[PDB]
Formats: structure tokens, sequence, C-alpha cells
């Protein structure tokens, strides 16, 4: 609509450039914590001293000339923040909307790299890595499916019966692995995803869906099964479950 | 804009305890993924030297 | 190793690092603040961006922006609502470190150099639109968080009882045709509120 619709789709491409290095840039930064976190384990465990620790966290937040080449601009911020307020004053509706979003998030460094951190998963077995995949893709494929229930709430019941099996299957294993996979799903909050298949308005008399609500809940009680933790999240959501049944 | 081409995830939220080294530089950061950058990247390595 | 040390052993190292930032994060919010309350300190003098943020443009268009952003980025208002807030709060010390993270920012970024203080940045948000922006988003949001967000920044604005914000607010109550609405919105929730107690009671 603009008349100048070139530069400024020109000027968002190159906004979106700049967030996208941001967010290697945080990449970097959470690869650095996880080093010196695996360092200090190691010297420590062939107590930990925090202080080093956290000095360094606060050093590597361009405090000191440490990090200079972590930051993006030659005038230490000065040129990217006027460039942001610049754009902010555009005619441009979404320019100026991603233009306050970096301006936010460039004074938020630190809180977004503590959350990120603690979004970390650690896993010391590849095969470990491999499960996570494939069980972040499953979670992935249910919550999609769910999200968009209407078309089967034919080729929409397979899968999802399939998918539901395998999780379940996979679910429990002696003891330690049973603690291990729990808590890994509590990181991805399966939990939620499954709980929002419970809430799809369904007819009285289906008999072939039927089969997967068999399946939602017993994961929900192999989900509870020695963990606290997950009894008491699960808590919060009791009232889904006062219904006859 | 092929199917050898696939999009990237800038942050990445799983690690591997033996993978991690005890300190990370800038160079190792980029000679990680430099391997698969380098091999992809011949195909338009003109162009990106155009585009520079 | 052992898979349960280091587990024990990154969490506390999370939990560190999360104690020890805190007021550096409050530092930023602070920093991100002040270069709010005054943008043409990082342009150049002589420019004519410099003259446009002096003269209140910057948060003219800032305010516009959150009026028009509520329907799609809700998020972004409540930040920028958030940020309003803090503009018109008084300062805070976040202690040494964060005083002094404060201080260097501060002169990396703005290297140029009280109740009254209160009303006057009441006034000039007034004069930009904060008030406006607050009742419009009141009574045209379907969201609790943003109407939570309006009315704080709204008690701020009236906070102290300064009188010209009253009489904007009121000239705005007048004039506005949606003003009923606004009404029925308040009325609304103190009903549901009303019952909402008999339902405890």
């Amino acid at each position: 609509e603009n008349e100048d619709i070139v530069v400024m789709e020109t000027k968002l491409k190159i906004l979106e450039i700049l967030q996208f290095i941001l967010n290697v840039r945080l990449d970097y930064r959470i690869s650095y914590l996880l080093s010196v976190f695996k360092k200090e384990f190691v010297e420590v465990f062939p107590n930990m001293n925090l202080d080093r620790i956290g000095e360094q966290a606060e050093a590597m937040f361009g405090v000191g000339k440490t990090s200079s080449m972590l930051e993006v601009d030659d005038e230490g911020g000065r040129m990217f923040l006027r460039v942001l307020i610049h754009l902010t004053m555009h005619d441009y509706a979404p320019l100026v909307s991603g233009a306050l979003q970096l301006l936010f998030k460039h004074f938020s460094q630190r809180q977004e790299a503590m959350h990120t951190f603690k979004q970390v998963q650690l896993l010391i077995s590849a095969q470990d890595v491999e499960n996570y995949k494939v069980i972040k893709s499953e979670l992935d494929r249910l919550r999609t499916m769910v999200e968009k229930s209407e078309l089967w709430v034919s080729e929409n019941y397979q899968i999802v019966k399939g998918i539901l099996e395998r999780l379940n299957k996979m679910c429990g294993v002696g003891e330690q692995m049973r603690k291990k996979q729990q808590r890994l799903l509590k990181n991805m909050d399966a939990h939620k995803v499954m709980l929002d298949l419970l809430q799809i308005p369904y007819d009285k008399g289906d008999a072939k869906m039927m089969e997967i609500l068999r399946y939602t809940h017993q994961f929900l009680q192999k989900f509870c099964a020695g963990n606290p933790g997950n009894q008491a999240l699960l808590h919060k959501h009791l009232h889904l479950f006062l219904t006859p049944g | 804009d092929r199917d050898p081409q696939e999009l990237v995830t800038p942050v990445k939220f799983a690690r591997l305890w033996t993978e991690i080294p005890t300190a990370i530089t800038i160079k190792d950061y980029d000679s990680n993924l430099n391997a698969s950058r380098d091999d992809k990247k011949n195909k338009f390595a003109n162009t990106m030297e155009f585009v520079e | 190793w052992d898979y349960k040390n280091i587990i024990e052993k990154l969490q506390d190292i999370i939990t560190a690092l999360e104690e020890r930032l805190k007021p550096l994060v409050q530092a930023e919010l602070s920093v991100l603040v002040d270069v709010l309350h005054w943008p043409e300190l990082l342009f150049l003098e002589g420019s004519e961006a410099y003259q446009r943020c002096e003269s209140g443009g910057f948060l003219s268009k800032l305010i516009q922006h959150t009026k028009d952003l509520m329907e799609s980025e809700e998020k972004l208002c409540i930040k920028v609502l958030r940020t309003l807030q803090q503009m018109l709060l008084k300062k805070t010390k976040y202690g040494d470190r964060g005083n002094q993270l404060r201080k260097m920012l501060l002169q990396n970024y703005l290297q140029n150099r009280d109740w009254s203080a209160i009303a006057a940045t009441q006034c000039r948000l007034d004069k930009e639109g904060a008030t406006k922006l607050v009742c419009d988003l009141i009574t045209s949001t379907k969201n609790e968080k943003i109407f939570q967000e309006s009315i704080g920044l709204a008690i701020h604005l009236l906070d102290g009882g300064n009188t010209e914000i009253q009489k904007s607010f009121h000239n705005l109550m007048m004039s506005d045709k949606k003003s009923e609405r606004f009404f029925k919105v308040l009325h609304d929730r103190m009903k549901r509120a009303q019952q909402e107690t008999k339902s405890t009671v």
C-alpha cells in the first residue's frame, strides 16, 4: 500500500535477519553457559565455585570487553538502538511492530538468557537424544491434530491411535527409565497436549474414537506412578475429570 | 529455495553431555557446522559473494 | 559420571545464575525506561530526528502503535503498557550492582547529558494520548490482562489526584461515543464480582 513498499520490505527483511542473528547469539551464550558448567563439574568431579560462574555470566553480557565481539555494533549498541528508534517512527505498521519487538528484546538479554538456559535439557546418552527427538515429533503431530480436530471430530484416526499406542508402550520401562521419561515428558508439557485431546466435542456414541480416550487416559495413569510432582500438576486440572464415567 | 535447502533453528535446546566442550569459542562455534555449511555453500558461494 | 549429580549441579547453577542477575535485569529495564524518557539524546542534536523526539513524536507514535497493535500483538500491548506504568513510577534502587549496571548502560547509550515531576510526566503522557490509549483499550479489549494493565496505567495517570489528567479523562468520557460501553464494561465486571462474592459466601 505504501508508495515505498519495496524499501519498507527491505528494512523489514533486514530486521528479520538481525533478529535471527540475535537468536544465534543467544544460542552461543547458552553453549558458553553449558561449557563452563561442564568444566566446573569435571574439575570438581573428575564443591563448585558459584562465584566464578556468576562472574563469567556477568561478564558475558557485554559488561566487559571479553564479550565485545558478541555485540552486533561498533558503537556499543548505539547504532542499533538509533536504528530501532528511527524504524519505530516509520509509517508502516509491521515495520514498527518489529522495531518495537527488537527494542524490547535488547533490554531483556539477561532474563531471556536465564529463561532459555532453564529450558535447556541435558541428556548424557545419544540414544536418549533420539528418544527426545521422536517424542518431540510425536507430541508436535498430536498437538497439531488436536488444534484442528474438526475434520475427525478417517485418515486422522489411525495415526492418532498409533501415536497414542507408541507413547503408552514407550512410556513405561522398569523404574529408572520410567522416572527419566516422566521428567522428560514433564519438561515438554505433553500432559497439556493430551489433556486438550479430552476436551474435543464428541458425539455420545462413536465406538471408534473411544479407544483413543481409552489410551489417552492410560498414559496419564502412568504419568503419575511414583511421581508426586505429576500428580500435583494434574491436580490443578482436577475439575476436568469430575464427569460421570 | 529447493529440496536440498531446509530451514534451521537458530537456538538448540537439546544438548549432549559428552559433546559439550569445556570451553567454547566463536571460531569453534562456527566450525562445528562449518563442514555442512561449506559443502552446501559451493552451489551458492558465488551468489553469496555477490550479495555481500 | 553420575546423571543425577550432573542434573543436580545443573539445577544449582541455574538457580545461582538466576539469583545473581535479577538486579541486573531490573537495571536493564530501568535503562529501557530512561531511553524512552529521552529518545532525543541518542540522536544527533542537529538532526531533525532529534527535534522530532524532543517534541514527543516518538512517544506519540509509540502510543498510536500500541492502540493499533492490541488486536494482534496483545503481548506487545501489555509490554508497552507496563513500560508506561514504569515510566510514571518513581525511580527505584536495584542494589549497588544494579545501580552500577544502570549507570554504565545509560552512559553507553545516553552519552549526552518528586510529585511535581510525577505531574509533569502525567501531563506529558496525556498530551501523547496515554489516557486516550487506556480508555480506548478498556472499551475495546477482550483480554483480561490487557484490561488489567490499562486500568493500572490509568490509575498511575490519576495517581496523586492530578487535576489535569482527571479533566482529560472526563472530557474523553463526555466526547467519546463508546463511553457507554466503557461504563458497561466496568459495570459488567462489578456485577460478576458481586455474583462471585455471593458464590463464595
